[PDB]
């Protein structure tokens, strides 16, 4: 599959980056939310 | 056709409730059988047993082009989807085809072979 | 089946998809349910054969499938329509080596007839190519 | 044996190849076999019966993999919807999304009808790029086990096929 | 370097016994002309009747269980549930403690098969086997 | 299953016993009919079957017989003309003049 | 991972259930007849009725587990034997697979067992609709006629053999041998003294129906003699006899649909039937005639135009659903009810073999267990009430409470809910027939979900909701255990089928 | 009926439609007797009108035989009589005469509402009495009951053995020109 | 009928057709005699016999259930069954509970481990 | 069982599915064909000995019959 938009450069992203802004990336589930946790694990036995 | 609003007597001589010979009664909760109204179960027994009187009753009956369109409806049915088939042929769309694209193979049938 | 390699390619095996002409199809089907007797021949012959002949002990061991060797040119003289010889080891250089692939893969590798009538009809349609 | 079922139109019937003409009335079951019932019934009658149920099989999954097409564009656009603002989502869709959605349309893809109407040559062509897939994919041996069914010795010998091939790839030269 | 790692344990495989029937199993399923047809023939049979998985086993362990309930149940009068745990335990010990119905009388007809051919010391052995590794 | 006579049998003890349900007679009743139900109806049905197969065989060398005779009547069920026609001429040569060997 | 293990566990269980069946009918058929003289019921407990009660009731039940578990097998050897086919794209090698036959028991008619997922989705519908029939005639049963507790295990083998058999003939037979039952069934179980001329009804159109199927297959086979779907697929009928083909198994299977105007039957037996029986006619009957016409029509190339079938089956929706509000008695406002469904359902198959019998099949297992909680409901109202006419009973919400919240929840799940399978059924036919002819779909959509849905809530609205004055003394007690737990099965099932496998839908 | 290089090739069996008509008369005549056994079975002044099949409602089963009898005569399959109308509808259609098969279709269909029509009048407010008196008691044949008790056999289950009969008729029927 | 060694010789043909029409080695044809190129007849008696005994497992736990579930909870209405099952000892009410489970649950499991191949030697 | 053990199809098929076709055909299908290839089985035997001479006929080269 193909990137789908516009391309900009790196240095626009660097330029972005001075400016404050932060590049989205996704967020690993937290242990009570992840179903391989031994946090999750010990809530289901509770 | 419409119900008369007047008082009238009780009737005398209805249909009713008919059973086959030999036939085991419905015991269920403690086999508590009411008496049965007259007018409540000449209705149950009016429309199976209603008939037309003259020929031709059926088409004046009503509504004549009430009728007479529905009895056309299937005729009506037929050619909206000749219509539909018209448009689908000038877009090359499904048809109303018996599409034999499969060439026989079942649906999801087994086709193995004995040794 | 119905693929060409790609002569320039990044990787090794790329193929491209190609849809043989109506006339090769009907041509092709057509001589398949007139010549389909042959087919069937063959591999009962084959069978056959393997049976009788195919123990090394036997005395027509060494003569291998050869009385199947009738069937077999009966089979291409049908396909060709009696155009392109009367033996397929007259078969024209175009599906010469689709021939070759479809002897090894009839009676040295003795795969199922499926596959051998896959390599026979492409002899058949190589030769219909050259010669539509 | 097949038969057949008598005729009743009086045309008469030429035949170029066996040079004999012939009146439709009056033809017995082999001759109705070759001259009225000569005709095809499905997309590739050129195939045997274990390769048409092959084709039919990858016809159906192209089918479903042009219909898998146009639900993966659907998704993308609504993860555009939700990692792009409204204030620059239509420029960033028309760049490049909204040309594949077009493309993979009412015609194009089968989608919820009930046929996908296609000549033999479209159904060929279908056919020839699931092929193409299949080949593609098989080459690195990604069909086992969601797409193949293989031995233990056979999913071996893929094995050693898949790594030496992949060598010889990441051993040639950048184009 | 990992393809030799590869082949040397291959080769340690090859010295064992333990995971020579395995390995000549290997070398049966690629139909490679070192073994005979026959051999072939008898060596499938005989791995397919030690590698099947029945479930009698599974069904006799639970007549056994089901079984000893019933017998406690219905012919002692007054049981101490004490005692009926303490043979429930004990039963149960025991299915976890047996061997599911291992035989011996398959393997020492695979070491007849391949003890034909010195797969230890077998040059068309190792070529066959290095390619068909698990 | 496979002996014809222990069907035979089997089917004279089950007739004998609907017979008796049939007549409302108990069952246990004229003991002796059940063994000789089964052995006329195991004699009957064996020499059913090697009747059949008897006549299976009969008719296929009588059908050997039949096909010259629907031969011979196509060819004379030709309409007049069609006896020296390009599609007839040869087959009706053959049987009007080779096959007259008496 | 697919191996050779699966594949005869598949063919075994098939095989060994069907074998299971014959042996339990047979062991309680010959305890039926050897034990007692006349064979009738001694009104007693210690009579074999008890025994025979339990034995068919428990293998129904036990051959349905049996069933669940082939058809989960069934589904995995299909979808990879698909598969296979699919996944090997070398030139050298196929698929040839030759599997060996079982050694402890024969195949049954000398016939290779060949399974489809709308037969088996046909052969649990018989499981399912059988069992609940049958729960619902034991009050029916009694003195002289408990004979017919076996017609349900006899209706299991036969379509057991029909769902099976790769022989036309075969199929034809089995198709031909659901009449002599049923009519056992109308004839002598029915307590209605109407039901007699009921029975007559259904067994001269169900048999006008039946013979043009049997003109059709003699065509079939006199034309092209053999008995064998591949035989028919290695040879082509011409136009007119293709034409000939079509009409008469439309017609036939239209006949047992029904379709318009042939629901005359239907509604003249459903309305005189015994409710256990008027479970299992709608429920299933109609269904193997869908099978039927689904295999005969998908092995023969068909030239014509559809659009006449597609008509008559549009009017026969049409037809039906005018009629709901008309209707005062509720067994007769169901068989209404089902001949819309049947008549939307066999829409669905005049495509051909496109991807349009997916929804008709699930169509069909939807409007049999839809059809089977509509005239159970029925059947518990006619037992509380004694009457099953709207103007005779009302208020049912206010006195038996269970049996007014399962009317609320059948009308509910009637109506198109999305969480259930008739929304599934709904959605595919009627985006077919959109994309087909859009204004004949608003048309379908507008007669059946509007004004048939206004019908049909409107007479039943009516008895769930009033005042149950009248006959205070003669009340009857709210729903028993079986029925709650009959009525909770039919809508977990049409709750819980939207998760089955997509593959084959 | 083909010719291949002056070889005939024959597969059509001229033979065939004799062993049908043949079957079909067997058939009618064994459903015939099967009727009237059970009537023979009985007190034969009870059967005077149409209206008097009630009398056959009896012990189950004389009621059973009446009743599987007339469905067998009007051609309800798997009895006996449909099987002679299936051969026949089968030989038409491979004689390709549609509009033979039409009429048979019609006269099915009409002959079948005559005889099932009957099945209506067996309904009686009581079991019957048409047993003669023998000895103060009702005399019940066990010979004529053993032979409808066959015939039964023979009319349920005769669709499975109707192919040795089918040999034998056309066996027969092969000697009519050869 | 023609078809047969009869008459026929090496000297009538070519080397090439010779090579072609050649006979495999004696492992291949006996593979192709056999029918056992993919799978053998042993794998398929084995499979047959497996599947028969899973059959007839599955199915005599399914029946041994259901009889013991019905026939133990269908004594009385809710109070007699309640009286029957306290005026019984521990290990019956034990067997009333645990065997209509067991057997069922048995029968599921080995139907699961059918459908399944957790067998495929193919794992690291 | 014993009943069809004559014939490797059902019964029931073998009556109704077999109409108008010889019992020869459909009992013993390798005699009729053999049979019916009585002239045709002597034109291959006459082929294969002058293609042994060196005579290869055109005209009944399509005769090649395996059974
Ligand atoms: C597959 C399809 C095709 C069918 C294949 C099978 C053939 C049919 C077989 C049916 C019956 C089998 C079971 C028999 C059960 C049994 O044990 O019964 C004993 C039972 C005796 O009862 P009982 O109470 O013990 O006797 C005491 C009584 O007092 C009465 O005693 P009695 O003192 O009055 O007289 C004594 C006499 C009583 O028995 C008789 O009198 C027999 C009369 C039968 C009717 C006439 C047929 C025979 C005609 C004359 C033959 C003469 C031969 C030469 C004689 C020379 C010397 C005189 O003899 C006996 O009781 C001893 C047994 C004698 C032999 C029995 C069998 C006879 C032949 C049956 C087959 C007939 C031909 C069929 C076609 C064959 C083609 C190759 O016998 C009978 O009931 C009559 C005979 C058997 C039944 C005949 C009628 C058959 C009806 C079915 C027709 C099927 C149609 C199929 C086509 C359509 C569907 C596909
Ligand atoms: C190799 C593996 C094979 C595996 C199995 C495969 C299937 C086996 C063959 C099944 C063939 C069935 C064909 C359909 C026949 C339907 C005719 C009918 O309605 O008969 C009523 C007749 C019983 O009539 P009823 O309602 O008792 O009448 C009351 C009595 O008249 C008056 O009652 P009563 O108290 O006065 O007197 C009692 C006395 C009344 O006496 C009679 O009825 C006389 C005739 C029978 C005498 C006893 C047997 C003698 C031998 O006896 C009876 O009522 C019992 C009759 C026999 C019942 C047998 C049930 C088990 C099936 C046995 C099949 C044997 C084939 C040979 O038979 C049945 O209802 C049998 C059940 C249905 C068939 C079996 C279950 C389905 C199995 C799969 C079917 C697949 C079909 C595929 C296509 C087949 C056609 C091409
Ligand atoms: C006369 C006796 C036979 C029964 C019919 C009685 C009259 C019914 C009727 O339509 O009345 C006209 C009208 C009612 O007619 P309507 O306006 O309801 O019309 C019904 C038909 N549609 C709706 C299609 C237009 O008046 C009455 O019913 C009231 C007086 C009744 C007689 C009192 C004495
Ligand atoms: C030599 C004979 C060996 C077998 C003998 C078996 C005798 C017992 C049969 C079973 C039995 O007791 O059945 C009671 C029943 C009694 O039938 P019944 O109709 O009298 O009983 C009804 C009355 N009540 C309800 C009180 C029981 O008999 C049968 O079911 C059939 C009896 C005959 C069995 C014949 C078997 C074959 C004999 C072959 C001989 C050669
Ligand atoms: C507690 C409840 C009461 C007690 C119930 C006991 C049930 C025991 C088994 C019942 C068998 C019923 C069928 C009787 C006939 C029979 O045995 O048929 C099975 C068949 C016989 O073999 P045969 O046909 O001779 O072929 C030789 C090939 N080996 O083939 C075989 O024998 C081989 C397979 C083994 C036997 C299979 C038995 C299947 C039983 C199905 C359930 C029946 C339930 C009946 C009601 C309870
Ligand atoms: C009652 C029992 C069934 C009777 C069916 C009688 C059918 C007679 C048909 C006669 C005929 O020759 O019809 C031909 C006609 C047009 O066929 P056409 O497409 O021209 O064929 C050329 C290639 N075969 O064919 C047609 O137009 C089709 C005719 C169908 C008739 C209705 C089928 C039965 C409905 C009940
Ligand atoms: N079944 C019916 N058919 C026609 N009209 C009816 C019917 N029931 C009620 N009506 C009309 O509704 C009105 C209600 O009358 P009702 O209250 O039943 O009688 P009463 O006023 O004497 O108690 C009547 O005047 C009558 O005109």
């Amino acid at each position: 599959m193909q990137n789908a938009y516009p391309e900009i450069t790196d240095q626009h992203r660097e330029f972005l980056k001075k400016q404050g802004l932060k590049v989205y990336e996704p967020k690993p589930l937290p242990d009570q939310i992840n179903p391989f946790s031994k946090t999750y694990w010990i809530t289901n036995a509770f | 056709y419409m119900g008369n609003p007047a008082v009238q007597s009780p009737p005398k001589e209805f249909f009713n409730y008919h059973y086959v010979p030999d036939n085991y009664p419905d015991a269920l909760s403690g086999f508590r059988i009411a008496y049965r109204d007259p007018f409540e179960v000449q209705h149950v027994f009016a429309y199976e047993n209603w008939e037309y009187q003259y020929d031709g009753q059926w088409w004046s009956m009503g509504s004549l082009a009430c009728n007479v369109l529905f009895f056309c409806t299937p005729l009506f049915l037929y050619l909206i989807l000749q219509v539909e088939e018209l448009n689908s042929e000038k877009r090359g769309g499904t048809s109303n085809k018996f599409y034999h694209n499969n060439a026989g193979f079942f649906h999801f049938q087994i086709y193995d072979n004995k040794q | 089946m119905f693929l060409n390699p790609v002569k320039d390619s990044e990787f090794d095996d790329e193929v491209k998809g190609f849809v043989p002409s109506e006339g090769e199809v009907r041509f092709v089907a057509n001589k398949n349910k007139e010549c389909g007797y042959y087919l069937q021949g063959i591999e009962q012959c084959r069978r056959k054969m393997v049976q009788l002949a195919g123990d090394s002990s036997s005395q027509f061991h060494s003569l291998g499938f050869l009385p199947c060797k009738r069937l077999v040119d009966a089979h291409y003289r049908c396909m060709t329509d009696d155009k392109f010889g009367s033996t397929i080891e007259e078969v024209p250089e175009i599906g010469l080596d689709s021939a070759q692939k479809f002897f090894d893969c009839t009676f040295q590798q003795l795969k199922p007839m499926q596959s051998c009538r896959r390599f026979f009809d492409q002899v058949v349609r190589d030769v219909y190519r050259a010669n539509g | 044996a097949f038969g057949g079922f008598r005729q009743t139109d009086n045309s008469l019937i030429i035949d170029d190849r066996r040079k004999i003409i012939l009146n439709t009335r009056s033809l017995n079951d082999f001759q109705q076999k070759i001259y009225l019932r000569n005709f095809f019934t499905n997309y590739r009658p050129d195939l045997s019966s274990y390769d048409y149920f092959a084709f039919k099989e990858k016809l159906r999954i192209g089918e479903l993999f042009l219909n898998e097409y146009r639900k993966r564009i659907n998704n993308e656009v609504r993860r555009a919807a939700i990692l792009t603002p409204t204030s620059s989502l239509r420029e960033k869709m028309n760049h490049k999304i909204a040309d594949q959605i077009l493309d993979l349309s009412s015609p194009h893809v089968r989608g919820a009808h009930f046929q996908a109407v296609r000549s033999w040559t479209d159904a060929s062509k279908i056919v020839n790029y699931v092929e193409e897939k299949q080949t593609k994919i098989n080459k690195y041996g990604l069909q086992f086990p969601l797409l193949g069914n293989m031995t233990e010795e056979q999913c071996a010998s893929k094995e050693d096929e898949v790594y030496q091939r992949l060598l010889k790839e990441m051993q040639k030269p950048p184009k | 370097a990992s393809q030799l790692q590869r082949e040397q344990k291959l080769v340690q495989s090859l010295q064992q016994e333990s995971l020579q029937p395995h390995l000549f199993k290997i070398i049966v399923d690629s139909q490679s002309d070192l073994v005979c047809e026959a051999d072939r023939r008898e060596y499938i049979k005989h791995y397919t009747r030690a590698n099947e998985k029945s479930s009698t086993s599974q069904l006799l362990q639970v007549g056994a269980l089901l079984g000893y309930i019933y017998a406690v149940g219905r012919y002692v009068s007054n049981p101490s549930t004490r005692k009926f745990s303490y043979g429930l335990a004990a039963l149960l010990g025991s299915f976890s403690l047996l061997n599911p119905s291992k035989n011996l009388h398959h393997n020492h007809s695979l070491r007849e098969i391949y003890s034909k051919y010195n797969i230890s010391t077998n040059p068309q052995a190792l070529e066959i086997l290095k390619s068909r590794i698990y | 299953m496979s002996s014809m006579l222990i069907w035979g049998a089997c089917f004279g003890l089950f007739t004998r016993a609907a017979a008796c349900k049939a007549s409302m007679i108990p069952l246990t009743t004229s003991p002796w009919k059940y063994p000789k139900y089964m052995i006329v109806s195991a004699v009957t049905f064996y020499y059913f079957d090697w009747y059949r197969r008897m006549a299976l065989e009969q008719l296929c060398y009588n059908e050997e017989k039949l096909e010259r005779y629907q031969i011979r009547a196509k060819l004379q069920s030709l309409k007049i003309g069609e006896e020296l026609s390009d599609a007839y001429r040869e087959s009706f040569f053959e049987h009007a003049v080779q096959k007259n060997n008496i | 991972m697919f191996n050779l293990n699966t594949i005869y566990l598949s063919r075994i269980f098939i095989e060994f259930n069907f074998y299971f069946l014959f042996f339990l009918f047979l062991i309680s058929s010959i305890i039926f007849y050897f034990s007692k003289i006349i064979s009738i019921q001694n009104l007693n407990q210690n009579s074999v009725f008890n025994f025979l009660k339990l034995a068919n009731i428990f293998g129904i039940l036990i051959s349905f587990f049996i069933h669940i578990i082939s058809f989960w097998f069934y589904c995995i050897y299909s979808y990879n034997l698909s598969l296979n086919i699919f996944s090997d794209i070398n030139l050298y090698n196929s698929n040839s697979i030759e599997l060996l036959n079982n050694s402890l028991l024969p195949n049954y008619f000398k016939s290779n067992i060949t399974i489809d997922f709308f037969g088996l989705i046909l052969l649990t519908l018989a499981y399912i609709v059988g069992f609940v029939s049958i729960l619902a005639l034991d009050t029916r049963l009694y003195w002289k006629n408990i004979k017919y507790i076996f017609s349900f295990t006899i209706f299991l083998l036969i379509v057991y053999v029909y769902v099976t058999v790769s022989n036309i003939l075969l199929f034809f037979m089995c198709y031909e041998l659901l009449l002599i039952p049923s009519f056992l069934i109308v004839y002598f179980v029915s307590p209605s003294r109407r039901a007699i001329q009921a029975s007559l009804y259904f067994v001269i159109w169900t048999q006008l129906g039946s013979l043009l199927v049997l003109i059709a297959i003699s065509y079939i086979i006199s034309i092209t003699n053999t008995y064998e779907f591949n035989d028919l697929k290695y040879f082509n009928f011409t136009n007119s006899e293709s034409t000939i083909i079509i009409f008469l198994i439309f017609l036939g299977f239209g006949f047992k649909a029904p379709i318009w105007p042939f629901h005359y039957w239907l509604t003249k037996t459903h309305v005189e039937a015994p409710s256990g029986f008027s479970i299992y006619l709608s429920g299933f009957l109609v269904k193997t005639a869908l099978y039927g016409f689904y295999k005969f029509n998908t092995s023969i190339f068909i030239d014509i135009d559809s659009s006449i079938f597609i008509a008559i089956c549009i009017m026969g929706v049409v037809d039906s659903s005018l009629k709901m509000w008309g209707q005062t008695d509720l067994k007769k406002l169901v068989a209404y009810g089902t001949i819309q469904e049947m008549n939307i359902i066999y829409l669905a198959f005049c495509w051909g073999d496109s991807c349009a019998i997916l929804g008709g099949i699930l169509f069909s297992a939807t409007h049999a267990f839809l059809s089977a909680l509509m005239f159970f409901l029925v059947d518990c109202i006619y037992r509380r009430y004694h009457t099953r006419s709207l103007v005779e009973v009302n208020g049912i919400l206010h006195i038996t409470p269970n049996l007014g919240l399962s009317i609320l929840f059948m009308l509910v799940f009637f109506s198109g809910i999305p969480g259930t399978i008739k929304f599934i059924s709904e959605f595919y036919i009627f985006s077919g027939l959109l994309e087909a002819s859009p204004f004949i779909c608003f048309i379908l959509m507008l007669v059946a979900n509007v004004l048939g849905l206004i019908g049909f809530s409107k007479s039943w609205f009516n008895a769930t909701f009033g005042m149950p004055k009248k006959n205070t003394k003669y009340l009857p007690m709210d729903l028993s255990f079986k029925e709650s737990y009959i009525i909770l099965y039919c809508f977990f099932f049409l709750f819980i089928f939207s998760y089955f496998s997509s593959i084959f839908f | 009926m083909s010719i291949f290089s002056n070889i005939w090739i024959n597969n059509d069996l001229n033979s065939y439609g004799l062993s049908i008509l043949l079957l079909n008369i067997i058939n009618y005549l064994i459903v015939f007797m099967l009727i009237l056994s059970v009537i023979l079975l009985t007190n034969l002044s009870k059967f005077k009108s149409l209206n008097q099949f009630k009398e056959f409602n009896s012990y189950n089963f004389i009621l059973y035989s009446l009743i599987f009898s007339l469905l067998s005569m009007a051609g309800i399959p798997p009895l006996l009589g449909f099987t002679g109308k299936f051969l026949a509808i089968l030989y038409s259609s491979f004689k390709s005469q549609y509009l033979l098969i039409l009429f048979m279709t019609i006269l099915n269909i009409f002959g079948m509402y005559f005889y099932i029509q009957n099945l209506r009048f067996v309904v009686k407010k009581n079991k019957s009495s048409i047993l003669n008196y023998k000895n103060y008691y009702v005399n019940i044949n066990y010979s004529i009951t053993l032979n409808i008790i066959l015939l039964n056999f023979f009319n349920f289950f005769g669709i499975l053995f109707l192919s040795d009969l089918i040999i034998i008729l056309n066996y027969i029927s092969s000697y009519i020109y050869i | 009928m023609n078809i047969s060694y009869t008459g026929l010789k090496l000297e009538d043909y070519s080397d090439e057709v010779i090579r072609k029409y050649k006979f495999p080695n004696s492992n291949e044809l006996e593979r192709f005699l056999n029918r056992e190129q993919t799978l053998t007849v042993q794998q398929h008696k084995s499979a047959i016999k497996l599947a028969q005994q899973d059959f007839f497992a599955v199915a005599g736990l399914l029946s041994v259930g259901s009889l013991s579930y019905i026939f133990y909870n269908s004594v009385g209405g809710k109070v007699i069954r309640d009286r029957i099952r306290a005026s019984m000892p521990f290990p019956k009410r034990v067997l009333v509970q645990v065997l209509p489970f067991v057997a069922l649950g048995t029968a599921l499991i080995i139907s699961r481990r059918g459908i399944e191949g957790h067998n495929h030697g193919y794992k690291q | 069982g014993v009943w069809s053990n004559i014939h490797p199809t059902d019964k029931v098929t073998l009556s109704f599915a077999n109409i108008g076709r010889p019992f020869r055909l459909i009992y013993r299908p390798e005699i009729f064909l053999r049979d019916q290839q009585a002239k045709f089985i002597q034109l291959e035997k006459e082929h294969i000995e002058k293609s042994k001479k060196g005579e290869f006929v055109e005209t009944t080269s399509p005769l090649v019959l395996w059974n």
